[PDB]
């Protein structure tokens, strides 16, 4: 979606921040351990209700404020009609409130959900993105992005696996199906049992085998992700880079001017642009078009001189018009982005 | 009758003299060769020449003249040729051409707004309606041009078999001419003076054949070659395009020339048969002597971010548009249904397993 | 067969550019016209062109080229023309001419020491023995030995190829015959020219000169008086006629181009001025006044007299060079005796009495 | 002839002068009334013995010297063999001596005549020129020359008449012939008388009729003098001026560059050259080729500026190589002739 506004108070890592997302690419930075990582957590908790750091909702209250509630509002366009959501949560009171009021053209908010459980259902119903997927989509951790790029084919099919579906759910379906077969094998009626066993066991085998469904599913990403990755590498690179995928080779084989080339050979800013592009392509082929992205700096030890160069080459992302915000930790990356946002000591300076 | 038409040639044209001079003559001959060879193999009846046949209109090199007359002969060997030289071209080429016209039937230089009646290889009676650059104040000039068209029209109606219009101008100093102004009764309108091929209209069939070699990068995306038109009495005009096969061009665009950029340029130029031009925006050195190293790197420029985006054009297909997002199981639901005679049943037991796991989770 | 031979024209030649520029083109066309007209009325079989057809060999004007090709056509309309261009290399003109040669029978540019076999209007088989200026560079070292030996070698070649003729064999050459007034040039001995040729058409000399009668060698000369150094010349082409049974015969066709006149004065004074004015006023041609003793200051005759092209000052030595006897005494008495001897039947009868009267007056005085 | 030397002493107008003629034009000038006019008189006297000014020989003695003799020698080439003559004459003595000794190659003089009457006969026998004609030939008075040029046809035929023959002799032959006829008219024998009358009277008429012979004689002047005049106007004018004579128009037709022109139109120096040329032509057609000429300045009142200009234009006469001496009276004419000869007070300074 397009995050327009996000007023956070006493949310973990934050005390009182007021952010207004604007067209282009913003970059938030502050003293390590506060504001930067925590700010996004807040946005992902305003939608459904479950962040990504803690399981229990109440744990998301700032340590600096005890017995105090944490309020956070959030406006966001999605489908041509902007919505607004404000949840509050107090550890002491043991009570959590919320409300998904949509903002009308008239300027008056309309009710859609009262309980936090209702706001979750409604939000997930908007653009068919469950919290599980949302966490693995709009938030792109630089470390995992760059890794996906120069990843092997086996580790790649894995990445694609645990982004469209929970590994746990698959294992549970596994065990349940195996249990049903054990039940059948142990036990007119006998013919119906043999029909059920064979049919349930066959489906099992179809879903279970990596060679078939698992193989096809991976294709969608290569046939869909690449399809879209190419377009990104064109609008950002002026038709210079064009990548594809191949098992025979390492995996994501990348071509520069029709000529393939090792991804390690590329400069940092190229690894970044190309990697981020593929990443948004995967994120979007899984969750539809996205109008925003959160990327945090990875600060690989040998990546410092590049930090200033990478900043210049990534600036091309602004051409996509998406709301792209960087969650950098180092000042050198933070500097070369006209639009800056520093968060010191929980507050914004 | 069959007609092979070739646009401007630009013989003895040296490309990129400001950066790295390249003698296109070799390439230009090879393309002409392929074109002429196609004209013979196709046994055309008439050959048309228009536009800038010589590159330099004030001082053609001796060799350039040698080549022109050379190919004029090769041309005549196959079929009668009619040349319409534009006024831009040098004058001794008009007096010369006129002299040869008079001593021969296999060649005819038209150099006046007055019509001439040539005769094709197979004997077809073709009437040429000429409209060259008026040689030797703007409102009277347009009036003058419009009058000549009225003249060509009247003279076109008095044709025998076919009537081909020939013109040296720019379809709407240059001469602007409205498409409506061109005679409609002509069987074909051969134009020239434009490097890039352009089929103006289909009635009457108006064509710019364009050059046979990419003279500059402003036309790296062009197909180069002649046009083989075919006029018949009973049926409407039909025309193919003959591909020249001339060396290709490629512009490499960079944000800034750095260690990676350099490797990219080197790698590309090394495997590229044509000529290369690198363009960049951000200041980048301090650049090494690529031309000195890369012998086929003809030009290195610096387009502004505004201009590099304008010239690039738009390629928005399959972008910024909605993408069919598909979830893992609904794709499973789909893969199974397509790949088995009876799906509905497996589909049903799946959703039941899903329901069972959902419930046993909350 | 009948032949019209023409010598260098100098088309688009501007005369006296240092004093008063005159565009000879008009006059030059009128002479060419008269010549061509005579060629047609005479129904010649072959037409020969040699010498300097264009005045400027490095940069011919467009018009000059236009005129040349114009008259080349008019020429071909009457009979096949053969052009031998000498020492001329502009804009690959030689290249032009070569191209037309190949696409036509009515015209043939010979531009190599190698013989060519043309064919006349009435079908006569003429073999041209060419000897133009030489292309490429001989070099300084080869001219003294290479230059004369090379020329000699060419002639030995033209001779052998001349014997192998069919009907007629016409030699064509662009050079200066040794023994002329001299007006780099190529000197060639008359003996060196093939004797077996039926006619040797030369050129490159403004003034007409019949070198020899065997083989008939001719310089037709220009059609207009290009400068005053030739005011005493007749200008025009030459109509030669070769036959098998009989030796060559040739007339001269008078072009009749405007005449020149040099007026020579000792000193320009009131009388001189009146003389110049009076003459130029009744002279259709161009005038040049030359004087020795200075008469300056001098009136602007050129500004007044529009046909006074040049005013020079030749030394008394030079004016005499360029300009290239006893008297009987008779006494009155003798004249008288003579008269009485022709205007009367009998003279002596009167003389006897007269001598008696003279004796009587002589004696009665001393 | 070619006067080589002329030593005069006490001859009228002169006291003691020694002149040596040289090739080209010679000019002699001095105080008016002496040397200039008298010098030539002396040269005419040395040959024949009559001169021009006075009839009687003795009158030719200088006034400044009385009772003293006047001696004059004279060398002159004529026919390839040079001659020498010295006459002396004293008024008091009443005796005149002379001698025509020819100068040999050896250097020794040979006798040809002793008496003055003998030297006269011998001299006249040389080149068949009588003193009568010599006076009207070698001596060209500018006044009469210029006059002959622009003269009418009647006055011209007259000039030609009294140069080839004495008018007196013609008149005397006239009267004698008329007397014979009167004798016959007043008086076999009668038949012889009638034959003589008719024959003598007819010849008479042939001589007398200006219509017939006198006319043909005038023709001799036309055919021959012009013939030679043209040549002179060519060697001196470089073919510029050509002269022909027509009786009806009046004077001598004069053409400049094929174009006729009034002689008055010509500059002084042209009138001079053309006139002198015609004059030498007449003088020579009457007395054969001449190798010397005496011309004295006419000093026409309006001719002064011209005097200096005429001098320059007449200098062309030097090209003829003849011994041409000018007897000028004014200094301006005298100056512009390299070779000068001044005679002051009878002597030469």
């Amino acid at each position: 979606m397009r995050p327009e506004r996000l007023t956070v108070r006493n949310f973990l890592g934050l005390k009182n921040v007021d952010i207004e997302f604007q067209s282009g690419i913003t970059v938030v930075e502050g003293p390590n351990g506060a504001g930067k990582s925590s700010l996004f957590e807040a946005i992902s908790f305003a939608l459904f209700g479950n962040g990504i750091r803690y399981p229990n909702s109440y744990d998301y209250v700032n340590r600096n404020a005890v017995d105090g509630t944490a309020r956070l509002v959030f406006q966001f366009e999605r489908g041509g009609k902007r919505y607004e959501i404000i949840r509050e949560i107090n550890a002491l009171q043991r009570k959590h409130n919320a409300k998904l009021s949509e903002i009308l053209e008239n300027g008056k908010k309309a009710a859609i959900a009262a309980k936090p459980t209702s706001v979750k259902q409604e939000v997930e119903k908007i653009l068919g993105i469950e919290h599980r997927t949302f966490i693995r989509t709009v938030f792109l951790p630089q470390g995992e992005i760059d890794k996906l790029l120069i990843s092997p084919p086996s580790e790649i099919t894995e990445i694609i696996s645990d982004v469209f579906q929970s590994k746990e759910t698959l294992e549970k379906l596994e065990k349940l199906l195996k249990e049903k077969m054990k039940k059948l094998e142990n036990e007119k009626k006998l013919k119906e049992m043999s029909d059920e066993y064979n049919n349930l066991d066959l489906l099992r085998k179809y879903l279970f085998d990596k060679s078939n469904f698992s193989r096809y599913f991976t294709g969608r990403v290569l046939e869909a992700v690449l399809k879209r990755t190419k377009a990104y590498l064109d609008i950002l690179t002026n038709g210079r880079f064009d990548i594809d995928f191949d098992d025979e080779k390492g995996g994501f084989i990348i071509k520069d001017w029709g000529i393939e080339r090792p991804a390690r050979g590329l400069s940092g800013g190229e690894r970044a642009l190309i990697s981020i592009s593929l990443a948004m392509s995967l994120a979007e082929v899984a969750s539809g078009r996205l109008d925003a992205f959160f990327i945090d700096e990875g600060f690989s030890s040998l990546d410092t001189e590049n930090k200033e160069k990478i900043a210049s080459v990534l600036k091309e992302l602004e051409r996509l018009n998406k709301v792209i915000v960087f969650i950098t930790h180092d000042r050198e990356f933070s500097e070369a982005f006209d639009r800056k946002l520093r968060i010191t000591g929980g507050v914004v300076v | 009758m069959k007609i092979l038409h070739t646009s401007d040639w630009h013989l003895g044209v040296t490309s990129w003299t400001s950066s790295r001079p390249v003698d296109r003559r070799e390439e230009l001959k090879k393309a002409l060769d392929k074109v002429v060879e196609e004209a013979e193999k196709r046994e055309v009846d008439l050959i048309l020449l228009t536009g800038d046949l010589l590159h330099s209109r004030n001082n053609p090199s001796v060799v350039a003249l040698h080549d022109l007359l050379d190919y004029l002969k090769r041309m005549m060997r196959t079929a009668p040729v009619v040349v319409l030289p534009g006024n831009h071209d040098w004058k001794g080429l008009k007096l010369f051409g006129n002299f040869v016209t008079s001593i021969s039937s296999d060649i005819t230089f038209v150099m006046s707004f007055e019509p001439v009646d040539v005769e094709a290889k197979r004997g077809q009676k073709v009437r040429i309606l000429p409209f060259p650059y008026p040689d030797e104040n703007e409102g009277d000039f347009r009036f003058f041009l419009e009058s000549r068209l009225n003249k060509l029209y009247e003279e076109a109606l008095k044709k025998e078999d076919f009537a081909i219009f020939m013109g040296h101008f720019t379809v709407e100093r240059e001469i602007i001419i409205n498409r409506a102004l061109i005679p409609s009764v002509v069987d074909y309108a051969a134009l020239g003076h434009i490097h890039s091929f352009r089929e103006i209209q289909k009635q009457p069939l108006t064509i710019y054949p364009g050059s046979l070699i990419r003279i500059d990068f402003g036309e790296e995306a062009d197909e180069k070659g002649a046009v083989f038109v075919e006029l018949k009495r009973g049926e409407p005009p039909r025309y193919e395009r003959i591909d020249a096969s001339p060396l290709p061009l490629k512009t490499l665009y960079y944000k800034k020339i750095d260690t990676s950029a350099l490797k990219s340029i080197r790698d590309f130029c090394r495997n590229f048969p044509g000529y290369v031009r690198v363009v960049y925006e951000e200041d980048s050195g301090i650049l090494p002597d690529l031309m000195g190293e890369i012998d086929n790197l003809v030009k290195i420029e610096r387009k502004s971010r505004r201009e590099i985006e304008e010239v690039l054009r738009e390629s928005p297909e399959e972008f910024k548009e909605e993408l069919d997002k598909l979830d893992y199981f609904e794709l499973f639901k789909e893969y199974l249904k397509k790949r088995e005679e009876n799906h509905e049943k497996l589909l049903k037991i799946l959703d039941e397993l899903l329901d069972e796991v959902k419930k046993s989770e909350a």
